[PDB]
């Protein structure tokens, strides 16, 4: 029903696109990087702030947040997500689709706001188990919780 | 030829066979995953005669 | 008789081939760098479907697909791959052909649409058998699952 979108800034020209529930939400293109001023754009916070404009004028209800590191994309209670990808434009380093399923530790989103979870899974290295792991916003760390229901 | 119960793990007999099943769950005769053999897989020991 | 091209972005002139079934299908050269607008073409997403123009229109039936970091080529029913190569122009990190048989967890593409399979093999570092991994788009994970036949 949630989900979280990193940003970490730019590289001169490529398209953001953020997909919710199907439809092609969000674009923005980063400018051509020739004129001085376009410097600017290619900062994080207002690049989530623009995401975050265009995310809420192309959904109807839809809560988002410009977080620290993240948008925060929310299901008002009925329907859900049921279709999350983004196209990054440059490598997978740009923008990451962050769900409640990362699949190792070091994989882990830095801010994700203070009630969020997170089932790891896996990484096939260590015979383990899938233990969730919890953020706290007073102190940023990453404890382990309990399950959902 | 029998069932017979041995440390958690449901057991067969067979034609020189002996099958233990996992350690947790008695109707599971297969590890959890084939990769990071993880101590608790079933067990397949020929009887050697 | 599936595949995939990942794709990364470019770096200011270089060629990009992609080898399906022996001919020299879809080359396409990243422009000199000397104009402010050629910034525009290394893009990952506008690679990929120029890329994947060229594939459509080089080969018959072969239903490719722009993913969020790939093109996945098929075959349709009939004929298979049967080699598979990709001249990358710079050094192994622009685009990736990768397959079904990557040979570690570390190497394994980033999307890898939803039903897809990979055969880990060996490493050669841990005395270790080779188990098979599906990935899933909903929670974007790699866990592992059966054999194929």
């Amino acid at each position: 029903q949630d989900g979280l979108i990193n940003v970490r800034g730019g590289q001169y020209g490529r398209e953001l696109i953020v997909h919710i529930n199907g439809k092609d939400v969000a674009k923005y293109k980063i400018p051509d990087g020739s004129q001085p001023e376009h410097v600017n754009n290619t900062d994080a916070q207002w690049l989530a702030e623009e995401l975050a404009k265009q995310m809420r004028t192309n959904l109807s209800d839809w809560t988002v947040n410009v977080g620290q590191g993240f948008i925060h994309v929310t299901a008002p209670s009925g329907q859900q997500i049921d279709s999350f990808t983004t196209k990054d434009g440059y490598a997978d380093q740009l923008i990451n689709p962050v769900t409640h399923y990362a699949q190792s530790f070091s994989k882990l989103p830095p801010n994700a706001p203070n009630g969020y979870m997170v089932k790891i899974v896996g990484d096939a290295s260590k015979s383990a188990d899938q233990y969730y792991v919890r953020y706290d916003a007073e102190r940023k760390v990453w404890t382990e919780t309990l399950g959902w229901n | 030829n029998d069932v017979f119960f041995f440390r958690n793990r449901l057991g067969f007999l067979s034609g020189e066979n002996i099958i233990l099943s996992r350690t947790a769950k008695y109707f599971n005769f297969y590890p959890a995953s084939i990769a990071n053999l993880s101590d608790d897989d079933p067990i397949d020991v020929a009887v050697s005669t």
